[PDB]
């Protein structure tokens, strides 16, 4: 009776323990893939690149919003996006679909979440730090940027646009 | 054999399951 | 008994702490279900400036305070009363003074508009120094509980050479060191960042070191809100569901790896910080996979104790074990109720867990859908149901058929409700709606919510009932029997767990945190609300 269930459970248990041991991995085989696709250019690059707040929309790459596309190679654009309370500049952000868009993204002020609505762009946004991440437009049109992070009462409002030409 | 928890851990991997390939899916729609 | 008194102090305020917290849960829930009814709540509570303060203290309240509360008292006198020995009395009562000390403190601001930072308090936003005083001297009660439990060990470890520690107080011991481990991180953050700047020694703080030294501190700590749960769910519950524990080894090995996985993990909060080197967060990635292995384990010990249970009493099929269950007591529904929801809570967990994976949903409406299955579901319910078992030992007093059958149905409501919830927010974050946002007040913007939407306001209306039930209700120990010594020995080394368990917190963030020290940026604070 006692003897024998006890003896059965840990057999089944042994090899349940087995299997999922093999699933866990399996998922990290197929994040180790993700990391090698296109696709990972929305992590951040892991740079530190330290920049002072109380001047970044005084001088410097932030400070000229009309001016923050910039062409960085044959097919790539760099775009310097400010995060505030409670807004972004530009608005919009013109891109070109097709083309790698490197986005340098700081604030001035307190963290901001910035979230490109139907696309895996997702990083937070530090005064004190530029966070840096790629993407490549497939679809032409208007793409909406979210603010994730809580940045006092003006939050929920928090909204910018990209526009990818055709 | 333990019938009942093998049924519980089976819906549990189920639910892993399709969360995980899921979410994968939606991953690379939005890649 | 003196340490009842203490028990029970420590019960009370906690409860206190819940029903607080959640009153804000209802209106919280109708936001996410585009319904705006903070005009009706700042009317009946006119100091509530905002959706944020009322999400602050929502937040604090309930998964802060109400959790630490719970685990100091389970994991103080469960131990005390396996061994049955005495704990130190002055240090209990002193723990708990500084936890009513530092909570009234923190209190003060938080009512008074002047703390509006979320349970996460990231500068820049700036609170004020009694908030964080506070909240510090609040937390920091803890070292006194491990003390006290170390202290304890150690008296009956002196009485009893050679006998391998028993099973509820090695859970407790391992669960105190770890979290020991895990505290350091906020200590190191209030001491070196959060209190100089608070109280205007320096000007700035660098909000990506603050971030870190958080995360070295807010993971663990919701395996230290989930640790108390599974002692009560592995070494009560069994009795309870009329059964036994199947295995000790089993239980003491998730307790283990618990001990070392719960803390080397933090950069699954950091997946989308600028600064972090991604080798890292793939590091942090595995870790975070390995540590739902004592989950994974713990899904079948403990379901294999329940069908043993069920057959037991005479439950027959694949499906007999489960309806011969007691399903008439509320002590033996409410844990069992939060397993269930815990099985697609900790799938979310592996998603989120999975580097780019977290690109989908961090941030948005999943998150909070996650979670309310892990704490606001199953840590609550197992909580929630030990009352009634809780009590009575800790009172004298007895409950009645009637209270009984208001705890059957509470449990019930408070589940499904959380269950709603779980699909309006997983849904809701799957459609791009950001956690943490007063989006009724927006109301044209997540049109594609609309049915998400739903669920979210009949889960407010539903966790309104329960909560208003509880409320109305709230107005020796059933330890189970157990059914290879060599692995028990070997677990039971445990100055020797308890040196890698630190070990791989160095090799975890050192090489990352050095890197950040180097190169501080602080940036001037902010007060936005
Ligand atoms: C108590 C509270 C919590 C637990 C426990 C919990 C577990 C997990 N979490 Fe989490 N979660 C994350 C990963 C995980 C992982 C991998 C797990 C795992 O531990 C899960 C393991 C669980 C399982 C593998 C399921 C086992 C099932 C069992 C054991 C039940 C079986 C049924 C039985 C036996 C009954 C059957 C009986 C019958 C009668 C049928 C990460 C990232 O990787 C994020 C950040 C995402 C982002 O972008 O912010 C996160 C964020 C959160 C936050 C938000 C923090 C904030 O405010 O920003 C909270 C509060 C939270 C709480 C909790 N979390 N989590
Ligand atoms: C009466 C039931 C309760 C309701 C209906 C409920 C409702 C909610 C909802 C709708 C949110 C999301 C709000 C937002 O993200 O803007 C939230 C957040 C939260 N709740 Fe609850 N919940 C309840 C009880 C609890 C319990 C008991 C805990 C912990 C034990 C708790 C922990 C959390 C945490 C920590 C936050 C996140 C606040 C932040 O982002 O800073 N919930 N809840
Ligand atoms: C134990 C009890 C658990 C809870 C179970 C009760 C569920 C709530 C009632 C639903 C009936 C239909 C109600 C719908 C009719 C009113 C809806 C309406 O008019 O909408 C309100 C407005 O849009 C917003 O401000
Ligand atoms: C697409 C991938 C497939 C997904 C579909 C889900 C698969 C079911 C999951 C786990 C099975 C767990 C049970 C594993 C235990 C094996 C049995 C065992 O241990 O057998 C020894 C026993 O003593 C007799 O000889
Ligand atoms: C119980 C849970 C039930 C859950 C229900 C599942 C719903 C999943 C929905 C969307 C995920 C996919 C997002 C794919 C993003 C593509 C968006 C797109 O192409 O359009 C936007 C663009 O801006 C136009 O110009
Ligand atoms: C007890 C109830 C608790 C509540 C449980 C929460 C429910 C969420 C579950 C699964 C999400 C799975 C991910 C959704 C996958 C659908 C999308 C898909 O199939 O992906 C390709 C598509 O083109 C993309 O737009
Ligand atoms: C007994 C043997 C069991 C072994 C079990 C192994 C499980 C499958 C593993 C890997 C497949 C990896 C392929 C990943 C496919 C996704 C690619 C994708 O979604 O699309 C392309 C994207 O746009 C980028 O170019
Ligand atoms: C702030 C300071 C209040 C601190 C007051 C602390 C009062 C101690 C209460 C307590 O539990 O101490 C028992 C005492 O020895 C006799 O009853
Ligand atoms: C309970 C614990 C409370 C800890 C409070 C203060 C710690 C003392 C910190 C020493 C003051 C540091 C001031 C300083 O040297 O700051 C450098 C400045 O940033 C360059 O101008
Ligand atoms: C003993 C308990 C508390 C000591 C009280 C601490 C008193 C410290 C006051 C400093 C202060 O109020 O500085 C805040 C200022 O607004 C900068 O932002
Ligand atoms: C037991 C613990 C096991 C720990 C060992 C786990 C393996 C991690 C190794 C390499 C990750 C690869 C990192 C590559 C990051 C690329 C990101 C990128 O391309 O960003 C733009
Ligand atoms: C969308 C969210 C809503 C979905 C909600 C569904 C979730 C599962 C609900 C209940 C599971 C309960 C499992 C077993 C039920 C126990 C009752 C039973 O078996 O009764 C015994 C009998 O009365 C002699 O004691
Ligand atoms: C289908 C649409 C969804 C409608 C929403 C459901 C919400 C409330 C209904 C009331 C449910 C209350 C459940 C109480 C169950 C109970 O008390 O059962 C004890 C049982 O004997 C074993 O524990
Ligand atoms: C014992 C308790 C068991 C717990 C287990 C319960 C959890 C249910 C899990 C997933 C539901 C998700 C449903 C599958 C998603 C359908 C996707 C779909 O229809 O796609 C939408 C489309 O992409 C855009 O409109
Ligand atoms: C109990 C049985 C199960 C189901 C029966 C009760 C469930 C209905 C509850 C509340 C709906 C009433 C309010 C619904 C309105 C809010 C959600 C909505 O439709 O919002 C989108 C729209 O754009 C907004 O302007
Ligand atoms: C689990 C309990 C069942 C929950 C909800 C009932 C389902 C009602 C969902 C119907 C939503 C109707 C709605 O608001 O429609 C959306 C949009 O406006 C199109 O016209
Ligand atoms: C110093 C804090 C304790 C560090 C780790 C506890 C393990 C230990 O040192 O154990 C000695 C025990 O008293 C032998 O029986
Ligand atoms: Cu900017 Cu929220
Ligand atoms: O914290 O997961
Ligand atoms: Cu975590």
């Amino acid at each position: 009776d006692e003897h024998k269930a006890h003896k059965a459970i840990l057999a089944y248990e042994k090899g349940w323990l087995a299997f999922s041991l093999a699933m866990l991995f399996v998922f990290i085989a197929l994040i180790a893939y993700t990391l090698a696709t296109h696709t990972a250019g929305v992590i951040p690059a892991g740079k530190l690149e330290r920049v002072d707040p109380t001047t970044v929309r005084q001088e410097g790459p932030w400070a000229d919003p009309a001016q923050a596309v910039v062409q960085t190679g044959p097919n790539q654009y760099t775009v310097y996006v400010l995060a505030f309370a409670f807004g972004y500049q530009p608005n919009p952000i013109e891109v070109p679909q097709g083309a790698e868009i490197v986005f340098k993204i700081t604030s001035p002020d307190v963290i901001h979440g910035f979230h490109v609505e139907g696309t895996n762009i997702n990083v937070e946004v530090l005064p004190g730090e530029v966070s840096t991440v790629r993407y490549t437009f497939k679809r032409p049109g208007e793409y909406r940027i979210i603010c994730n992070q809580y940045c006092g009462l003006g939050h929920q409002n928090m909204f910018g646009t990209i526009v990818v030409k055709e | 054999k333990p019938k009942g928890a093998l049924a519980v851990i089976l819906v549990l991997t189920l639910t892993i399951l399709v969360f995980w390939l899921g979410v994968y899916a939606v991953f690379f729609a939005r890649g | 008994y003196p340490e009842k008194k203490a028990t029970l102090y420590f019960l009370v305020l906690g409860f206190l702490a819940l029903i607080v917290g959640s009153l804000f849960g209802p209106f919280q829930a109708l936001n996410y279900g585009n319904v705006d009814a903070y005009p009706l709540l700042k009317r009946l509570l006119p100091f509530v400036q905002s959706y944020y303060q009322g999400l602050t203290l929502h937040g604090v309240l309930n998964a802060i305070v109400f959790t630490q509360l719970f685990a100091q008292a389970i994991m103080v006198y469960l131990p005390a009363r396996e061994l049955n020995m005495r704990p130190n009395m002055g240090l209990m009562w002193l723990s708990w003074w500084m936890a009513f000390i530092g909570l009234v403190v923190a209190a003060l601001p938080l009512l008074a508009n002047e703390a509006t930072v979320l349970w996460t308090f990231y500068p820049p936003l700036k609170g004020h120094w009694a908030f964080y005083l506070g909240a510090s001297v609040f937390v920091l009660s803890t070292w006194v509980s491990i003390y006290i439990v170390l202290d304890l060990w150690r008296r009956w470890k002196a009485a009893n050479p050679g006998k391998v520690t028993p099973l509820v107080t090695y859970m407790a011991v391992v669960f105190w060191l770890m979290w020991f481990l895990a505290s350091l991180g906020l200590v190191l953050e209030a001491v070196l960042f959060l209190l100089p700047w608070s109280f205007g020694l320096v000007e700035g703080v660098d909000p990506l070191v603050a971030r870190t030294l958080f995360w070295w501190f807010g993971h663990p700590i919701v395996y230290f809100w989930l640790l108390p749960a599974y002692a009560i769910i592995y070494t009560i519950l069994p009795k309870q569901a009329g059964g036994k524990l199947v295995s000790d080894p089993m239980a003491r090995l998730a307790f283990l790896l618990f001990l070392l996985l719960s803390t080397p993990v933090g950069f699954h909060h950091q997946f989308a910080d600028p600064g972090i080197d991604p080798t890292w967060k793939m590091i942090h990635s595995v870790l975070t996979l390995f540590v739902a292995v004592p989950s994974l384990m713990t899904a079948f010990t403990v379901a294999a104790s329940l069908e043993f249970a069920g057959r037991l009493r005479g439950g027959r099929g694949l499906f007999g074990w489960i309806r011969a269950l007691p399903w008439d007591n509320p002590a033996f529904v409410a844990p069992v109720l939060g397993l269930l929801g815990f099985i697609p809570g900790g799938a979310g967990g592996i998603v989120n867990a999975s580097f780019t994976l977290d690109y989908v949903v961090h941030n948005t409406a999943w998150v909070p859908g996650h979670f309310h299955l892990q704490v606001a579901s199953l840590v609550t319910l197992t909580a929630m149901g030990s009352l009634y078992w809780l009590l009575p030992n800790l009172t004298g007093k007895p409950i009645s058929d009637a209270q009984r059958r208001l705890g059957l149905a509470v449990v019930w409501l408070w589940f499904l409700g959380m269950m709603i919830m779980a699909v309006g927010l997983h849904w809701a974050g799957l459609l791009n709606v950001p956690r943490r946002a007063y989006i009724a007040q927006v109301p044209d913007a997540y049109p594609h919510a609309a049915v998400p939407m739903v669920f979210n306001v009949l889960a407010g209306i539903v966790l309104l009932v329960a909560l208003l039930l509880f409320i109305y209700g709230l107005f020796p120990l059933p330890f189970a029997e157990v059914i290879d010594r060599r692995l028990v020995l070997a677990m039971d080394r445990i100055g020797f767990w308890f040196a890698v368990a630190a070990i791989l917190v160095v090799l975890a963030y050192g090489p990352t945190l050095v890197q950040l020290f180097g190169h501080l940026n602080p940036v001037p604070g902010w007060r936005l609300w």
